[PDB]
C-alpha cells in the first residue's frame, strides 16, 4: 500500500515541437537484445507500447560494455533535450571537503534503485517515444514510450533530486541528530551516535523510503578509507587531493603544462605554496592546442619547489563550528599570493593562491585587498562566515593607505602578522608645496609622424635641461620629463606638470609597473624624502610650464 | 480584512524572458533568518514551494531597517523590474509631484505590508522565484515563488495604486496643502508645518492607514534644502602664493567648461615665469578684476539646465576624506541638476564602504523625491570590494544601478 511520487509538470520550449528523428538500422543481433530488454522494462512498468498515433521518435541503440556481459539499451534524446524546457539545475557545484564536519559514523545508501521508480509527466511521455526496428524490416518496428524519467533526458537529474528531497524532508526534520546528503545514486547519512543507535536510525530511513516503494539495497559495504570522491581523498577525519603526480617529462607542450596548470591549481587547494605564474605565462598565448614551447629559466625553479611541496603529502582536516576560522596570507612576488585557512595551528582546512589582475600598474596593498575579498567570498561559500585575517601588513601602514586612497576600501577584522616580506607603502606625495625645495617645471612633446620629441625642465633657481628623444610619444615625453626632474633634484622637490596622463598614473600610487619608465620614476620616488606633485592646465601661459613647453617642442 | 477578490493581468515586456539571476553566497545567520522569515510567509500563504519545473530566479538576502533589530527579507528585483511590462496604468502613472521637493519637510513610510493583502496574477507568479541558499552546497536550496504582490517589484505599487488612492481620500480631502507620494514600498509625506505639528500629524496618517485593513512603523525624517546645485566658490586671500594662483587657475579653467564666460588670462600672466611654488605674488590691477568678474559669473545659475524624463540620471560620488563625500546628479556633463556634500555619519571614520553605501542610499532618496526615480551611480570603488560588502550596510527596500570608476578623477578637490 505505497503512496505515489507526485509527478512534475513538464513542457517543451515555447513555439517548438516534439522530435521526429529517423531510427538507425540495427544489426539482427542488436535487435534481439533490445527486444529482450524492452520486454522486461515494459513488465517493470518502465516503458509501454504505443500505437501509430505517436508521430514522435527518438534514436535507440544497444551496446556491449567490452569484457562484461549482456547488452543495455541506450536512447539518444539529444533532440528531445534541445526541445525540452529549462529546469532549475540545483546541481550547480558540490560541497568542499573543508566544509564537512566529522561524524562518528557515516553510512551510504544506494538509491539508484529509484531513478526509475519515479514517474514521468503524463502529457509528456508521448515525447519519449522510440522504435525497435524489426529483423529484416518485414514488420513494423515495436513502438514504445517512457512512464518514468529516461536515462539521458535533460531533466531527469533535476526532477529526481527534487522528488528525493521532498520524500526526505520529513525524515530529516524529525531527525536533527543525523545528517543526510543527497547527490545522484548515493545518499550519505552520518551522525555522532553510537554505531548501534546509528545503523538503527538507518533502518528507519531505508524503511521510510519504503512508504513510497523505493528500495534501498540490504547492503553491507563496498568501501573504506580513502573515500575517493570528486577528485579528492576523504577519510573519517581528514582529506586531500588525489595523488598529484608531477609528470617527470623532458619535453613540455601546451597541453603538457596546460594540463599541469589546471592540474596544479587543483593541487593548490591543500598543498601550501604552489605557484603557476612562470608556467601559465608560457602558454597564455600560443598557436595550436599543443606545442613544445621552451620553459623560462624561472618556470624551472618554481616547478622544482613543487617536488618539495608535492613531495610530502599534506592533509587538510574537517571544519569545527565551535573554533574560530582563521585566514593567513603571504606575499610571494610577481603578483602571487598564497593563503592557508585554519582553526588550529598547522591544521589547514584548506589552502590556496591568488594572482594579480592583469593591468599596467599596481601595488601590493591593492593586491592584498583583492586576495582578502576572494578569501572572504570563498569562506562564506564554504563555511557561511568570514574568517579572521592574519596579514603581513602593519596597522599604521593600512590606516595611512585607506585614509588617503581616493577610492573607498575596507578589509574585515584582521591582525598584523610579522612574517616577511611585509607589504608597505614605498613613497608618499606631499599635500602642500615644500618650502625651501627647488621647484621643477617640466614638459615633454613628440612629433606624431617622426616620433621625435623632447623632455625637460626649468627651475626657480635657473637649473635647466632638455633632452632630444627618438621613437617616443607625447605620453612618454611627459613621463621622461618628470623622471629628469626626479633624477636631477635633491631629496625634497616640487614638480609642476600639465600632464593629466602623468598625474593619473602617480595618483594611482603604483609600486610596480609594466612600463620601465614608470618603474624608474617609482625608483626615484622611493629615494626622495619629500615630493609634491602639482598640476596646471596646458597652454595657459602658466610659464615655467610655458617656457619648458617651448624648449620641448619644435 | 483586505484582499481584492480578483487579480490584475500582468505579463513581461514584449519578447522578453523571465529573470534567471544567480543567487549569491549568504552568511549562515542571514540564511537562518530567511528560513524563519519564509516559514511564516508560507503559512500566511504569501509564498509557496516550487518544483524544478521553474527555471526562473531572482537574488534574495536579509537586512535590517533603522531601529527594529529584526531581520527583513530583501529581494533584488532589479532584473525582473526592468523586464516587467513598464506598468502603463490606463490611468497614466502619477505626475511627479514637483511640490514634494519644495515642502519644508518630508516623512518616509514603509507601507510595504499593505502589498501582501493582494493576490498575484497566477500567470506571473513563476517569475518571482527565489532561492534560500544552503551553506557549502550541502543541501539543496529552498525554492519559493510569490502568491501575493511582492515588496520590491515595480508592479506592486502599480497593481496597488487603486486601493491606495481610496485608503487616502479621508486624508487628502481633509489636508489640502499636504503632499503625498508613493515609490516602491515607501510613502512620502511632505508639508510646510513645523516639526511639532508635522511629526504628530503623521501619526494621524499612521492610524488612518492602520484602520483600512492594514515593519509598518518606521519613519525617516527629511528636509531637502537650497542650492539644488551648489555654487563654486573661489578663495579670498590677502596674499597669494604661486601655488595658490596655480590651483585657482586650475579651478577656473575647469569651471569654464560649465560657465563659458570665465577668463584666466590676467591670472595666468602672474604665472608667466618660473618661480618658487611657495613664493608670494601680488595681484595686478588687471588680475583682480578678472578674479572679480569670474567670481560674479559663478554667483548666477548655469545656463538653462533642464530635466529630461526620457534620459536617465547619472550620480557621481567623490571620497573627500575624513568622512566627507561629494556628489553630483546630472544627465549631461557640465549640466548638474543637483550637487551635494554628504558629511560624517556611521562610517565612524573606520569603514569607507559603510559610508559610501549610506551616501548612495541618501543620494537615491533625494533622487526619488526630486524626479520620482533612482539615478545611475558611478562609484569610486573597485567592483570586487563593493560587491562583497554593500549588502551588509544596505537598508532601503529598493536598489539602484551602479558602475565603477577605476581612474582617479583629477577634479577631486574642485568639488570640495
Ligand atoms: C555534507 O556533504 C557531503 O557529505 C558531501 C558528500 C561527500 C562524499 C562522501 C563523504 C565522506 C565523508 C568522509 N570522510 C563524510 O563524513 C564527514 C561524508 C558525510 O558526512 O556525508 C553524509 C560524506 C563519500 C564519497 C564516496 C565516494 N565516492 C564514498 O565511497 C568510497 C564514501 C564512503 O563513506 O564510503 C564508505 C563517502
Amino acid at each position: 500500500p505505497i503512496s505515489p511520487i507526485e509527478t512534475v509538470p513538464v513542457k517543451l520550449k515555447p513555439g517548438m515541437d516534439g522530435p521526429k528523428v529517423k531510427q538507425w538500422p540495427l544489426t539482427e543481433e542488436k535487435i534481439k537484445a533490445l527486444v529482450e530488454i524492452c520486454t522486461e522494462m515494459e513488465k517493470e512498468g518502465k516503458i509501454s507500447k504505443i500505437g501509430p498515433e505517436n508521430p514522435y521518435n527518438t534514436p535507440v541503440f544497444a551496446i556491449k560494455k567490452k569484457d562484461s556481459t549482456k547488452w543495455r539499451k541506450l536512447v539518444d534524446f539529444r533532440e528531445l533535450n534541445k526541445r525540452t524546457q529549462d529546469f532549475w539545475e540545483v546541481q550547480l557545484g558540490i560541497p568542499h571537503p573543508a566544509g564537512l564536519k566529522k561524524k562518528k559514523s557515516v553510512t551510504v545508501l544506494d538509491v539508484g534503485d529509484a531513478y526509475f521508480s519515479v514517474p514521468l509527466d503524463e502529457d509528456f511521455r508521448k515525447y519519449t517515444a522510440f522504435t525497435i526496428p524489426s529483423i529484416n524490416n518485414e514488420t513494423p518496428g515495436i513502438r514504445y514510450q517512457y512512464n518514468v524519467l529516461p536515462q539521458g533526458w535533460k531533466g531527469s537529474p533535476a526532477i529526481f533530486q527534487s522528488s528525493m528531497t521532498k520524500i526526505l524532508e520529513p525524515f530529516a526534520a524529525q531527525n536533527p541528530d543525523i545528517v543526510i546528503y543527497q547527490y545522484m545514486d548515493d545518499l550519505y547519512v552520518g551522525s555522532d551516535l553510537e554505531i548501534g543507535q546509528h545503523r538503527t536510525k538507518i533502518e528507519e530511513l531505508r524503511q521510510h523510503l519504503l512508504r513510497w516503494g523505493l528500495t534501498t539495497p540490504d547492503k553491507k559495504h563496498q568501501k573504506e578509507p580513502p573515500f575517493l570522491w570528486m577528485g579528492y581523498e576523504l577519510h573519517p577525519d581528514k582529506w586531500t587531493v588525489q595523488p598529484i603526480v608531477l609528470p617527470e617529462k623532458d619535453s613540455w607542450t601546451v597541453n603538457d603544462i596546460q594540463k599541469l596548470v589546471g592540474k596544479l591549481n587543483w593541487a593548490s587547494q591543500i598543498y601550501p605554496g604552489i605557484k603557476v605564474r612562470q608556467l601559465s605565462k608560457l602558454l597564455r598565448g600560443t598557436k595550436a592546442l599543443t606545442e613544445v614551447i621552451p620553459l623560462t629559466e624561472e618556470a624551472e625553479l618554481e616547478l622544482a619547489e613543487n617536488r618539495e611541496i608535492l613531495k610530502e603529502p599534506v592533509h587538510g582536516v574537517y571544519y569545527d563550528p565551535s573554533k574560530d576560522l582563521i585566514a593567513e596570507i603571504q606575499k610571494q612576488g610577481q603578483g602571487q599570493w598564497t593563503y592557508q585557512i585554519y582553526q588550529e595551528p598547522f591544521k589547514n582546512l584548506k589552502t590556496g593562491k591568488y594572482a594579480r589582475m592583469r593591468g599596467a600598474h599596481t601595488n601590493d596593498v591593492k593586491q592584498l585587498t583583492e586576495a582578502v575579498q576572494k578569501i572572504t567570498t570563498e569562506s562564506i561559500v564554504i563555511w557561511g562566515k568570514t574568517p579572521k585575517f592574519k596579514l603581513p601588513i602593519q596597522k599604521e601602514t593600512w590606516e595611512t593607505w585607506w585614509t588617503e586612497y581616493w577610492q573607498a576600501t575596507w578589509i574585515p577584522e584582521w591582525e598584523f602578522v610579522n612574517t616577511p616580506p611585509l607589504v608597505k607603502l614605498w613613497y608618499q606625495l606631499e599635500k602642500e608645496p615644500i618650502v625651501g625645495a627647488e621647484t621643477f617645471y617640466v614638459d615633454g612633446a613628440a612629433n606624431r609622424e617622426t616620433k621625435l620629441g623632447k623632455a625637460g625642465y626649468v627651475t626657480n633657481k635657473g637649473r635647466q635641461k632638455v633632452v632630444p628623444l627618438t621613437n617616443t610619444t607625447n605620453q612618454k615625453t611627459e613621463l621622461q620629463a618628470i623622471y629628469l626632474a626626479l633624477q636631477d633634484s635633491g631629496l625634497e622637490v616640487n614638480i609642476v606638470t600639465d600632464s593629466q596622463y602623468a598625474l593619473g598614473i602617480i595618483q594611482a600610487q603604483p609600486d610596480k609597473s609594466e612600463s620601465e619608465l614608470v618603474n624608474q620614476i617609482i625608483e626615484q620616488l622611493i629615494k626622495k624624502e619629500k615630493v609634491y606633485l602639482a598640476w596646471v592646465p596646458a597652454h595657459k601661459g602658466i610659464g615655467g610650464n610655458e617656457q619648458v613647453d617651448k624648449l620641448v617642442s619644435a | 480584512p483586505i484582499s481584492p477578490i480578483e487579480t490584475v493581468p500582468v505579463k513581461l515586456k514584449p519578447g522578453m524572458d523571465g529573470p534567471k539571476v544567480k543567487q549569491w553566497p549568504l552568511t549562515e545567520e542571514k540564511i537562518k533568518a530567511l528560513v524563519e522569515i519564509c516559514t511564516e510567509m508560507e503559512k500566511e500563504g504569501k509564498i509557496s514551494k516550487i518544483g524544478p519545473e521553474n527555471p526562473y530566479n531572482t537574488p534574495v538576502f536579509a537586512i535590517k531597517k533603522k531601529d527594529s533589530t529584526k531581520w527583513r527579507k530583501l529581494v533584488d528585483f532589479r532584473e525582473l523590474n526592468k523586464r516587467t511590462q513598464d506598468f502603463w496604468e490606463v490611468q497614466l502613472g502619477i505626475p511627479h509631484p514637483a511640490g514634494l521637493k519644495k515642502k519644508k519637510s518630508v516623512t518616509v513610510l514603509d507601507v510595504g505590508d499593505a502589498y501582501f493583502s493582494v493576490p498575484l496574477d497566477e500567470d506571473f507568479r513563476k517569475y518571482t522565484a527565489f532561492t534560500i541558499p544552503s551553506i557549502n552546497n550541502e543541501t539543496p536550496g529552498i525554492r519559493y515563488q510569490y502568491n501575493v504582490l511582492p515588496q520590491g517589484w515595480k508592479g506592486s505599487p502599480a497593481i496597488f495604486q487603486s486601493s491606495m488612492t481610496k485608503i487616502l481620500e479621508p486624508f487628502k480631502k481633509q489636508n489640502p496643502d499636504i503632499v503625498i507620494y508613493q515609490y516602491m514600498d515607501d510613502l512620502y509625506v511632505g508639508s510646510d508645518l513645523e516639526i511639532g505639528q508635522h511629526r504628530t500629524k503623521i501619526e494621524e496618517l499612521r492610524q488612518h492607514l492602520l484602520r483600512w485593513g492594514l515593519f509598518l512603523w518606521m519613519g525617516y525624517e527629511l528636509h531637502p534644502d537650497k542650492w539644488t546645485v551648489q555654487p563654486i566658490v573661489l578663495p579670498e586671500k590677502d596674499s597669494w602664493t604661486v601655488n595658490d594662483i596655480q590651483k585657482l587657475v586650475g579651478k577656473l579653467n575647469w569651471a569654464s567648461q560649465i560657465y563659458p564666460g570665465i577668463k584666466v588670462r590676467q591670472l595666468s600672466k602672474l604665472l608667466r615665469g618660473t618661480k618658487a611654488l611657495t613664493e608670494v605674488i601680488p595681484l595686478t590691477e588687471e588680475a583682480e578684476l578678472e578674479l572679480a568678474e569670474n567670481r560674479e559669473i559663478l554667483k548666477e545659475p548655469v545656463h538653462g539646465v533642464y530635466y529630461d524624463p526620457s534620459k536617465d540620471l547619472i550620480a557621481e560620488i567623490q571620497k573627500q576624506g575624513q568622512g566627507q563625500w561629494t556628489y553630483q546628479i546630472y544627465q549631461e556633463p557640465f549640466k548638474n541638476l543637483k550637487t551635494g556634500k554628504y558629511a560624517r555619519m556611521r562610517g565612524a571614520h573606520t569603514n569607507d564602504v559603510k559610508q559610501l553605501t549610506e551616501a548612495v542610499q541618501k543620494i537615491t532618496t533625494e533622487s526619488i523625491v526630486i524626479w520620482g526615480k533612482t539615478p545611475k551611480f558611478k562609484l569610486p570603488i573597485q567592483k570586487e570590494t563593493w560587491e562583497t560588502w554593500w549588502t551588509e550596510y544596505w537598508q532601503a527596500t529598493w536598489i539602484p544601478e551602479w558602475e565603477f570608476v577605476n581612474t582617479p578623477p583629477l577634479v577631486k578637490l574642485w568639488y570640495q
